[PDB]
């Protein structure tokens, strides 16, 4: 996916990155998923650890809570489907192992 | 904005006043675990003031 | 000191001049009125430096240090007067205008513009101190410890008079600190290392090692009448400063042998400060804390580069203050309670409540809660040494945890119960305990408002 | 002003039991389990007649002790034996010597060679042999 | 000679548990989220510890 | 806060007369002396009261408690009882 | 550890004689107590067990002692023996130090702070 | 009252702090050091949008 | 000494004053009433799972 | 008061709440309430000093100095040349000083801005404060003569070391 070649500028915290930081990426469906923007990503105040994936989903949910003030929820459901978004990319990568245990060994 | 950090050090400041009270410069009737529950009852309220300025 | 040695010599002939019982209350009164013309004169600005007439006076320029000296003639007349009326007027007279004759060598030393008048303002003590153990002291074996009050200090200083003088003939001349600017380098020889050797180790029997200083729980344990001198005492040790004027120049670059020194003032800062968790004597308890912290500063000189003298600076006056305010604790409990021995003293912290809050502060300043004038010093010595090496902090860190307990070693032995005795020893802590035990405090925090006078150079 | 033995001298065998008790009464007539033998050994800096250690010690504890004030607080009258290390200082109880506790700390020494070991979650053990297969080992495709 | 009438305790006691069971159901309720949760808990592997304390 | 007086004590003394089965509640009620009603009489008499009372019942307290009231004296000495 | 510490052992009939060692101190608590009870004292009691303890600890040790053993001067193996062992740490330091100071460099550039 | 046991105590002493950092920004070159937007759209505040 | 609101004992079980024990019959509800929320809504797990994720195929 | 150059941060950019509910927030009813309850005895009080305090003036004035020798003057064992040239090297250390903590808040004002990003951007304040300090205690850092300060007898020996060493012993240089 990411990681082609040649970070030109000297930024260390390496933000200055080639495309975004997966957890490992990608490895194999899909081999390049992309991620969302960088120039709003340094921008709009978002830590790192924040850069992988479903994240222009989280950049919408968390705009509510501000949008919606005096609110306990803003809405209930877009954490569910963040998390579905989370949890089925999740699901996507524990299938290194089976792989794993599959591929690596002697055919 | 400014009182964001201004109510803070009223708080950082009320604290004195039992001790400034000490002194005996015309100190209330003596009640004074009664005066010290009053002179923290009024600031928890102050305190709560910051609190929802942040978190915006 | 335009006109500071000269007002306070008139106040001589005024003891035997006066009255009967007047002679205490006139002394007080005109002692303080020098302490603003002390405070006015002084203090000025101050860019390298300030040379203050001629040759007598250097104004105390790169360290002031001399405020300190002026507090404790009007500060130990209201202690002296616990018991020392039992005598004849002319001898108590007497009693009194050798304590002030003490003041005018130490007004001109500390100051002293030169070299050549300091070595007899070095030495013009230790005549009125001598004659204060001897008459009207305490219990016998006085004589000896008079012998060991001399011996030593006069022992280890006259090399110096066999080193300035052959600086004086060898290399210009030294009335001048500020005429030292062409200053040759000294090498290693088997002569250079005697020269400086001899410009050393007088400045050692003051200040003391972990050699040498069987001498210093004689004078503070077998002491005058109740801490009278004891407090001047407190001066006489810290005020070998002279180290700080000398080894700033004047074979700078030996620092080869410089180790011995550091070792030996560093684990023997560490033990004695464990020799006295078993003594039996309070006068003695003070003296051998006293000797720890203040061998802390030695560590602190002989490496240079500063971030070492400014805290120094302040070291010095840390104790001070502090041992010389403890000996006021232990000048009272003997009125009423005649011997010193700390174990007597069971069941206190309820017939004298009032003193109860002044032991608490003056025992947690050896604990010295980081905004003092205490702690702020001792941290840029960590700031030094660890620059040296990361070893440093090991044995220089137990000294702040082995003083921890020896200072509340002492506060805990006031809470007991029932005293078993005492008929005696009722008198509430009347006003002369009191007003004295203050003033000590008192301007200590009031240093640790601003404190900007309090650094040197540096 | 007290001179007549006002403290101990040259001793321990300059007529000990005219030391105990001409004067310092630790033993009663030198035989007491307190006579002034006890200079432990001598030749050193020790307590010479000494009325001074080995006598009967490792507590002064405050105890009941009623028959004066007698145990720490309140002064009896001349017993002096050891001092300055028993305000803070007791007598033994129930158990005994038996050092468990580095036994007890060595059960983090069995453990300490298991801090060499990993601990991935998912997925289980199978320690046999190489097919667990920890890291990446070829490419996507 | 047991008593317990004194609403100088009862103003206390009141005060606190009316705090006390709401105290991380308000505050953590209300908060801008900093990590990602683990979301993923097994078979086997993840409510056991409350069996533990059953036991 | 509960202060305590004299009777207290004159109620429970004569109480456990009557409280131990062994003996009858026909005795003397302050002075019956013990002798005439090794161990366990001079410490299982009070034994009760080292459950009800139960300050430990130091060793000098046998010895003078064969007088029944003259346990009950030294208590308002040790207890501190009023006037 | 430290200790046993033997609370029992065996009597009956061991040194009949034995007793009324606190016929000793009985006869100085009747000289206490008399001494204590008194409508005018106004002071401590002198206590010469106490007399005796301090003076015959902090002084009269030296003209006990005598430097006839070797424990005595044993000593020298807690004294100067740890104090060679500071120096042969500390000379081992601060010239290794040196050298990677002089040759070559380590530091930070901006340690103007030291 | 409830009149001026407390204005004695919490409302006198707002005036004279809140004096001590009008008086404060004006002198010392860093006052209240205040951080960023933290903004994910584009605003009124601003001219763009962010989609 | 100066009040007798409650009364001494000889282990006869002394009344309360029946007051008291209002307030602590209410606290025993509200505590239960905050058995709504355990379960309606709040579930164990609101995740989804993974089905053993073998197919790499 | 100041000179913006010397402090420098980007503007503000200060966002609008949105709110977007009708539900009832308490900020409406906070800041509507609290403004006027310090304006009355601070801003009115401010102004009566404002006046008050434009009564009458007072000048102090500005302190600058005379520099006519620099290093080289003059003959070794001297006294009256070798003094002005003390005055010279000492008040042109403490100058030195307090130039670097102009530098070192500068660093501070990047960090409590940003925050989250903090470190790979304002593209200075890492580097030139580490072309200030770096080149600070090479010549200009009498280490370790500072203790005597080294008063124009080290201070220009340092560089003696840096011209006659440095520069020419790294043969062939
Ligand atoms: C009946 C009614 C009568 C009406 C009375 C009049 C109304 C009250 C008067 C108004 C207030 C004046 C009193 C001073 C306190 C407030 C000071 C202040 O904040 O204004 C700044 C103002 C500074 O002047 P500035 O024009 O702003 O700038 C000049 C400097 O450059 C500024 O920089 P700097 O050099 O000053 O450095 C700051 C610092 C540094 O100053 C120091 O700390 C140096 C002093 C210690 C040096 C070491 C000495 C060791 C020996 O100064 C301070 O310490 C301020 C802390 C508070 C004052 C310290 C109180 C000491 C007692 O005032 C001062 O700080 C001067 C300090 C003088 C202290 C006087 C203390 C008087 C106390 C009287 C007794 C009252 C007891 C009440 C008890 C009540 C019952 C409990
Ligand atoms: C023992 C005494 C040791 C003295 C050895 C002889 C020292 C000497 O000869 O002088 C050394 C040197 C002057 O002689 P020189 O080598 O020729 O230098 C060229 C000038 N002619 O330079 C000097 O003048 C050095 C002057 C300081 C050395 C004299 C003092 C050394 C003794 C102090 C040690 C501590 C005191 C011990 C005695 C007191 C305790 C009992």
């Amino acid at each position: 996916a990411r990681r082609y070649l040649g970070d030109a500028s000297v930024e260390p915290d390496p933000l200055r990155m080639p495309t975004f930081p997966p957890d490992y990426g990608f490895p194999e469906r899909k081999e390049r998923e992309m991620v969302a923007t960088q120039q709003e990503m340094n921008d709009a105040q978002l830590v790192l650890q924040q850069r992988d994936y479903c994240a222009h989903y989280l950049i919408r949910f968390l705009k509510c809570k501000r949008d919606s003030f005096p609110n306990f929820l803003a809405c209930k459901h877009e954490r569910h489907d963040w998390d579905y978004c989370e949890h089925l990319d999740y699901v996507k990568r524990m299938k290194e192992f089976e792989r794993e245990r599959r591929l690596l060994q002697r055919k | 904005m400014n009182m964001f950090s201004s109510l803070s050090l009223v708080t950082l400041l009320l604290l004195t006043m039992p001790i400034m009270m000490m002194s005996f410069n015309t100190y209330k009737p003596s009640n004074y675990p009664l005066y010290v529950k009053t002179a923290i009852s009024y600031a928890f309220i102050t305190s709560m003031i910051p609190t929802m300025m942040f978190i915006h | 000191m335009l006109k500071y040695i000269i007002p306070t010599i008139m106040l001589m002939p005024l003891t035997w001049l006066s009255k009967n019982n007047m002679i205490w209350v006139n002394s007080t009164a005109h002692s303080l009125l020098i302490s603003f013309t002390s405070l006015l004169l002084m203090n000025q600005f101050g860019d390298n430096s300030l040379n203050f007439s001629l040759l007598f006076f250097s104004d105390s320029l790169s360290t002031p240090l001399l405020i300190l000296t002026m507090w404790l003639l009007p500060l130990m007349l209201m202690a002296s007067q616990h018991h020392l009326s039992k005598e004849n007027l002319t001898r108590k007279k007497l009693f009194i205008t050798m304590l002030i004759s003490l003041q005018l060598f130490l007004i001109m030393t500390f100051t002293a513009m030169e070299l050549i008048l300091f070595y007899i303002l070095f030495e013009a003590t230790l005549v009125p101190t001598l004659i204060i153990i001897t008459r009207w002291g305490n219990q016998t074996e006085r004589l000896n410890a008079g012998l060991y009050f001399l011996f030593y200090t006069l022992a280890g200083s006259l090399p110096l008079l066999v080193a300035l003088i052959y600086i004086q003939n060898t290399v210009g001349s030294l009335n001048f600190l500020m005429l030292q600017y062409w200053v040759q380098p000294v090498h290693n020889s088997w002569s250079n290392v005697f020269m400086w050797l001899a410009c050393m180790m007088a400045f050692m029997v003051k200040m003391p090692l972990y050699g040498l200083h069987l001498w210093l729980p004689k004078a503070h344990v077998e002491a005058p009448i109740a801490g009278s001198m004891v407090l001047a005492a407190v001066l006489l040790k810290l005020g070998g400063y002279g180290m700080l004027r000398i080894t700033l120049i004047l074979n700078p670059m030996t620092d080869f042998m410089a180790y011995p020194f550091i070792m030996l003032s560093l684990w023997g800062m560490i033990m004695t400060s464990s020799i006295c968790l078993r003594q039996t004597d309070l006068k003695s308890l003070i003296a051998y804390s006293s000797v720890s912290h203040m061998a802390l500063v030695i560590v602190a000189i002989l490496i240079q580069t500063p971030w070492s003298y400014m805290g120094a600076t302040a070291l010095m006056i840390a104790h001070g203050l502090t041992s010389s305010m403890l000996f006021c604790l232990a000048n009272s409990n003997y009125e009423r309670i005649h011997s010193r021995t700390m174990i007597l003293a069971r069941g206190l912290q309820t017939l004298l409540p009032l003193m109860a809050t002044w032991w608490l502060l003056a025992s947690l300043t050896n604990l010295a809660l980081p905004p003092t004038i205490n702690l702020i010093g001792e941290l840029f010595v960590v700031m030094s040494t660890f620059s040296w090496s990361n070893i440093t902090i090991i044995l220089m860190g137990v000294n702040m945890v082995i003083t921890a307990l020896y200072s509340l070693y002492m506060l805990i032995m006031t809470q007991r119960g029932k005293y078993t005795y005492h008929i005696n020893n009722i008198s509430p802590s009347f006003t002369r305990e009191n007003a004295l035990m203050s003033l000590h405090i008192l301007p200590l925090l009031l240093l640790t408002l601003n404190p900007k006078i309090i650094l040197g150079p540096l | 002003a007290s001179h007549i033995t006002k403290d101990m001298l040259p001793g321990p065998y300059p007529k000990t039991p005219e030391e105990r008790a001409a004067a310092a009464k630790k033993y009663n007539m030198r035989v007491e389990d307190y006579e002034p033998y006890p200079d432990d050994g001598t030749g050193y800096g020790d307590y010479p007649k000494l009325p001074d250690r080995s006598q009967q010690e490792r507590d002064p504890w405050y105890d009941w002790d009623h028959p004066d004030l007698r145990l720490n607080w309140g002064e009896p009258m001349h017993w002096d034996l050891d001092m300055y290390i028993r305000n803070r200082v007791d007598t033994s109880p129930t158990p005994v010597n038996w050092n468990l506790m580095c036994k007890h700390l060595f059960g983090f020494v069995a453990f300490m060679l298991f801090m060499f070991w990993v601990g991935e979650t998912y997925p289980a053990y199978q320690p046999v042999g190489p097919k667990q297969y920890p890291y990446n080992n070829l490419y996507l495709e | 000679n047991i008593n317990e009438n004194n609403p100088l305790l009862i103003n206390s006691i009141k005060r606190l548990l009316i705090g006390s069971l709401f105290a991380g159901y308000i505050i953590s309720n209300n908060i801008p989220p900093t990590t990602i949760p683990q979301m993923t808990m097994p078979y086997y592997l993840k409510t056991t510890a409350l069996i533990v304390t059953i036991l | 806060a509960p202060p305590l007086t004299l009777e207290g004590i004159k109620d429970r003394v004569l109480y456990v007369l009557k409280l131990y089965d062994k003996i009858d509640p026909e005795k003397l009620s302050v002075n019956s002396h013990f002798m005439k009603d090794d161990s366990l009489d001079q410490v299982e008499i009070i034994m009760a009261m080292e459950d009800e009372f139960g300050f430990e019942i130091p060793d000098i307290d046998a010895e003078k408690l064969m007088c029944p009231q003259e346990i009950v004296d030294y208590i308002a000495d040790k207890k501190d009882v009023y006037e | 550890t430290t200790l046993d510490p033997a609370e029992y052992d065996i009597s009956s009939e061991t040194r009949k004689a034995q007793a009324e060692r606190l016929a000793i101190r009985s006869r100085l608590k009747r000289e206490y107590q008399l001494q204590y009870y008194d409508p005018s004292r106004r002071g401590v009691i002198e206590d010469p067990a106490l007399v005796r303890w301090t003076y015959a600890r902090s002084a009269n040790i030296y003209p006990n002692f005598r430097p006839n053993t070797k424990t005595s001067l044993l000593g020298a193996l807690f004294g100067i023996g740890p104090l060679v062992f500071w120096y042969y740490v500390f000379k081992t330091d601060r010239d290794r130090k040196e050298k990677l100071i002089q040759e070559g460099k380590l530091d930070r550039t901006f340690n103007i702070s030291y | 009252r409830h009149s001026i046991f407390a204005f004695t105590h919490v409302l006198i002493p707002v005036w004279i702090i809140h004096y001590y950092l009008k008086y404060h920004v004006t002198t010392k070159p860093y006052t209240i050091v205040e951080k960023k937007p933290r903004i994910f759209p584009g605003d009124t505040i601003l001219e763009t949008g962010e989609v | 000494g100066g009040g007798a609101h409650i009364e001494p004992r000889y282990r006869q079980f002394p009344q309360l004053t029946r007051s008291q024990v209002i307030q602590a019959e209410f606290f025993s509800a509200t505590m239960w009433f905050w058995i709504l929320w355990r379960f309606w809504h709040d579930s164990d797990a609101v995740l989804g799972h993974f089905p053993y994720p073998d197919p790499s195929q | 008061s100041w000179d913006k150059d010397v402090y420098p941060e980007p503007p503000r950019r200060t966002p609008a709440p949105s709110p977007q509910t009708s539900l009832p927030n308490p900020i409406t009813y906070l800041t509507k309430a609290f403004d006027l309850l310090v304006d009355r005895p601070v801003t009115l009080v401010r102004e009566f000093i404002e006046r008050q305090h434009a009564k009458n003036k007072y000048y102090y004035y500005h302190r600058e100095f005379r520099r006519v020798p620099d290093i080289t003057e003059c003959q070794e064992k001297d006294v009256l040349c070798m003094f002005e040239a003390e005055m010279q090297w000492r008040r042109d250390y403490k100058v030195d000083q307090e130039i670097v903590n102009i530098i070192q808040e500068r660093l501070k004002a990047c960090q409590q801005r940003e925050g989250e990003s903090h470190r790979q951007n304002c593209a200075k304040e890492l580097e030139q404060f580490t072309q200030v300090v770096k080149a600070y205690q090479d010549r200009y850092h009498d280490l370790g003569a500072h203790y005597s300060a080294r008063k124009c007898l080290a201070k220009q020996k340092q560089r003696m070391l840096a011209e006659r060493k440095a520069a020419k012993e790294a043969a062939a240089a």
